């Protein structure tokens, strides 16, 4: 009976492809052929955050667009004031093999995780005066690749054990488990309404999950290698993925297809991070070639280059007001550009 | 005949080449190792050596001008004092820091566990002040005794005038002979013997250890070791030997004029000795793969 | 029931409502055009109101 | 409100001093990546006083050993996290030459993948060939031709172990920047930790020579 089920799955995939092609009439480049180019985005390093003694693997911006948290393999989680380059906090981690970090939307908490398979939540208020581990979340059987706060009590984590999880911080239990991938999930992005989230994995596919229900609504394919990064468009109806095949792609949830591909023949290294700008007109992507590339998200062109790091650009974020871009690198430095 | 004129302008051109190359190389080392590389103990040592060499070579045009007109000083009293202070501080600091680098390398090779546990950047910054303190202490008589004397025919030599400290018409003998003999003895013993013995012993120990452990794969380690030792020796030993011979034959040289060859060998040998300032960055800094890569990536 | 789960997921994915790529592109262009003036990276802000000097 | 600005600058400077002190403390340890089989036996040997860390001290040298055996996910996604360890310890069970894909063939493939890795071009490898006694007992009843058809020596432990050592060190395609230290693991006290200490000391000396400029 397995053969019949496989044949039925193949014919369902053929039907899905046919429906997608039928709904495909015009291309994004064709529609945006009339619009004028953005120009040459020339950003300058406004600030240089130093103090990490090893490679920086992740960073997150605060909702206030002034404070930012960064994680390094020196076992340090540093909270910086970007305006003054003042180290507000330096949290020592029990495990130095951190791979991700998150900032709570309220700014009251911070999160980290890595090869320990544990998401650690840190209370930042601490009227006693010292940052403490508020909760430690266990249940993932693979390394923690990404984590994002929904509220002060909810967090969604994507792990290298092929799954994603929505937690209850107060009880420390997995409220919901999202399965369906066939490779390590390496990134996740929450929708602006925190009702859906997209996750990209090493099976060269991305998936869209409903947080309240817990099932994969849509699956998007087209990359050739592992998807390392994923981000949401500001309006919440599209998303962008950056993979190891040196291309970024833009997918539309409503059309359930790819829209645009951002790739150049001079680029052969994989994308580590992706991030949109406030309007969604610019797509910034970090690369292994030590540079960040600013792409026109509508015309697929390349609008600028940020080149100030001596090693991999591993983390990349844009503030909630769109004013600045923070770029962390394996050379142990963060840089704020305007 | 003509050979004397060759010996006359040879130190001048040697010192000019030394000035140009030393300024360029030491500036490159300072810029790269202080603004493009992570701070390590070896980087701090190289930066200190480069600062000493650069500050010495920046004073080289003044010494060239003074030597071209027969040790006359055309500048002022303040410039004589300042230039000779810089020259002494940085020329003693160069050899002291070369010995410091040799000792640091020997410790890193012969006691790797102690070096791993104790050799830190903060400790290196604290202990690298010692060579500078010793050089500054050796520079005290330039602070005090040196000054500009104008002989009847307005000739203006910047020398160690002793008339102020004297009180008799025989204040030259036993007050200047003793001071100059002590100066020469200290020059040979502390300026040459101590750093040379340190360098030779430390690099011999390093060579013996890496030979016994079977780490010599290519010839490059031995080539670099022998170049580092031989450059210091060849640059400094002829000048130091000539200066020591002048020290031990000072009385019978100045009283009667016996050893004129020692008198005329001072300038070429001293120029060869000062050439080590431009030689040092190539020997110590432009020999490292990481430094060369950072330099080519910066320009 | 991994096969049953796969069949159900593929059936649910196929039984979805899709729109035109032209419509999606038009929506993306409309959003970008509506929020362009409020983008400090697309249009740099004067240094008087720039927090990062 | 500038008193608070100076207070914030003071707090940041204190944090900077603490970070510098912590980094100085951390740089003093020797970081070892344990891969592999007798891995637990080796850990028990170096046992004095997701990823599991084992810290020990030998002759005033501090070693931090990391075991990542509980990482069933793809290694190439996190292996770069260990770019910069002092050395890699690789454990191979000598008695796996009978067990089945052959276990020793799988071990050789893993060793080749780890050694010829873009993140470990100059990292030295300490290869432990464990289960010497079980291998010696099995080599008298199951010839090495069961594992390697090209073997031609007698069914003796010395020759059949020299062959395995040589054909494990042959996978090193970069014998110009890294060294492979092979030890046949024995239950003798402090022997394996002394071997690790010697190899790590050699690695430290070579790193110092490279940093200074001799190598
Ligand atoms: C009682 C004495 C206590 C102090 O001891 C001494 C002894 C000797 C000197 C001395 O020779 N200084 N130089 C001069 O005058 C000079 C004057 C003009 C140009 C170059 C000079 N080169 C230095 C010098 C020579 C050799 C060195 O070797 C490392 C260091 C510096 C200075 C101080």
């Amino acid at each position: 009976e397995l053969d019949q089920l496989r044949q039925e799955a193949e014919q369902l995939k053929n039907q899905i492809r046919d429906a997608r092609k039928a709904c495909a009439d015009a291309t994004l480049s064709q529609i945006t052929n009339n619009i004028d180019p953005v120009g040459r985005i020339q950003m300058r390093t406004r600030r240089t955050l130093r103090g990490h003694l090893a490679k920086i693997y992740a960073m997150h911006w605060g909702t206030d667009s002034r404070l930012l948290v960064s994680a390094s393999q020196d076992g340090k989680l540093i909270i910086w004031d970007s305006y003054t380059t003042n180290k507000v906090h330096a949290i020592p981690l029990r495990s130095s093999w951190v791979m991700t970090c998150a900032y709570a939307p309220s700014g009251n908490y911070v999160a980290c995780g890595g090869l320990d398979n544990i998401c650690s939540i840190y209370n930042l208020k601490t009227r006693e005066g010292n940052v403490r581990v508020s909760r430690e979340l266990a249940g993932h059987t693979g390394y923690l690749s990404c984590c994002r706060f929904l509220d002060d009590n909810q967090i969604v984590t994507s792990s290298g054990d092929t799954t994603c999880a929505l937690w209850d911080i107060e009880t420390g239990q997995q409220t919901t488990t999202f399965t369906g991938h066939t490779g390590d999930v390496m990134s996740l992005s929450l929708a602006p309404d925190t009702r859906l989230f997209v996750s990209g994995a090493c099976d060269a596919s991305a998936k869209l999950w409903d947080v309240r229900e817990g099932m994969c609504r849509q699956t998007f394919t087209g990359h050739e290698s592992d998807i390392n990064a994923i981000c949401f468009f500001p309006n919440g109806n599209a998303f962008a993925t950056g993979s190891d095949d040196a291309t970024c792609r833009l997918f539309d949830l409503r059309a359930d297809q790819e829209l645009m591909t951002y790739s150049h023949d001079n680029i052969i290294c994989g994308i580590t991070s992706v991030s949109f700008s406030k309007s969604g007109r610019l797509l910034l992507a970090g690369y292994d070639d030590f540079n960040c590339n600013v792409w026109d998200a509508l015309k697929a062109d390349r609008a600028g280059v940020l080149a100030g790091h001596d090693n991999r650009v591993s983390c990349l974020g844009v503030t909630d007001d769109g004013m600045a871009v923070a770029t962390g690198s394996w050379d142990s430095f963060l840089k704020i550009w305007n | 005949s003509a050979g004397y004129t060759v010996l006359r302008i040879l130190p001048l051109v040697v010192l000019g080449v030394t000035f140009v190359l030393g300024v360029l190389g030491n500036g490159l080392v300072i810029w790269v190792a202080g603004f493009r590389m992570t701070r390590t103990v070896t980087t701090i040592c190289y930066l200190n050596l480069a600062l000493a060499d650069f500050s010495f070579t920046a004073t080289l045009p003044f010494l060239i001008v003074s030597m071209a007109m027969g040790e006359k000083w055309p500048f002022g009293w303040f410039l004589c004092k300042l230039i000779h202070i810089v020259v002494d501080i940085n020329l003693f600091g160069s050899v002291f820091l070369i010995g410091f680098i040799a000792l640091d390398r020997c410790i890193c090779v012969l006691h790797p566990v102690w070096a791993q546990n104790h050799r830190t950047v903060s400790l290196a910054m604290k202990v690298i002040v010692g060579p500078w303190i010793l050089a500054l202490v050796l520079t005290l008589p330039v602070f005090l005794f040196l000054t500009t004397v104008t002989i009847p025919n307005g000739d203006t030599y910047c020398t160690f005038n002793f008339a102020s400290w004297g009180g008799t018409p025989e204040e030259r003998l036993k007050v200047a002979i003793t001071m100059l003999t002590a100066r020469g003895i200290i020059r040979f013993v502390i300026g040459f013997l101590l750093p040379m013995s340190i360098v030779a012993i430390c690099y011999g120990l390093i060579a013996a250890k890496i030979h016994k452990k079977g780490m010599i794969k290519s010839s490059r380690p031995l080539r670099v070791l022998t170049a580092v030792v031989a450059s210091f020796f060849i640059c400094w030993f002829p000048f130091q030997l000539v200066a020591l011979l002048g020290t031990v034959w000072l009385k019978e040289m100045l009283f009667y004029g016996k050893y004129k060859i020692i008198d005329i060998l001072v300038n070429p040998t001293s120029s060869l000795a000062f050439f080590n300032s431009c030689l040092n960055p190539m020997l110590y800094v432009f020999v490292g793969q990481d430094f060369r890569e950072r330099l080519i990536h910066s320009l | 029931a991994q096969a049953r789960k796969l069949v159900e997921q593929l059936k649910m994915e196929a039984n979805i409502d899709r729109i035109k790529v032209s419509k999606a592109a038009a929506d993306l262009m409309a959003y970008c055009e509506a929020h362009a003036k409020e983008d400090p990276l697309l249009t740099p802000v004067p240094a008087s109101e720039n927090p990062f000097r | 409100v500038s008193a608070e600005d100076k207070a914030a600058a003071e707090r940041s400077k204190m944090i900077d001093k603490n970070l510098r002190e912590d980094g100085e403390k951390a740089a003093r340890e020797v970081k070892l990546l344990l891969l592999g089989s007798g891995k637990n036996t080796i850990v028990k040997q170096m046992k004095i006083i997701g990823i599991v860390e084992t810290h020990f001290t030998f002759k005033d040298l501090h070693f931090k050993m990391f075991d990542v055996g509980a990482q069933r996910s793809e290694r190439k996604k996190w292996i770069h996290c260990f770019e910069g360890v002092t050395a890699i310890i690789f454990c191979v069970a000598l008695s796996a030459y009978d067990l089945v894909m052959n276990r020793m063939h799988a071990s050789m493939k893993l060793f080749d993948s780890i050694c010829n890795n873009k993140w470990f071009t100059d990292t030295s490898i300490i290869l432990f060939l464990n289960k010497k006694d079980l291998f010696e007992e099995k080599i008298t009843h199951s010839p090495l031709t069961i594992c390697f058809p090209e073997y031609t020596g007698a069914n003796k432990y010395d020759e059949a172990a020299s062959y395995i050592q040589s054909k494990f060190e042959d996978l090193n395609k970069r014998k110009d920047t890294k060294e492979i230290y092979t030890h046949f693991t024995c239950s003798t006290d402090t022997k394996n930790v002394q071997f690790v200490f010697d190899a790590v000391t050699d690695v430290i000396i070579k790193n110092n020579l490279k940093d200074c400029g001799l190598f």
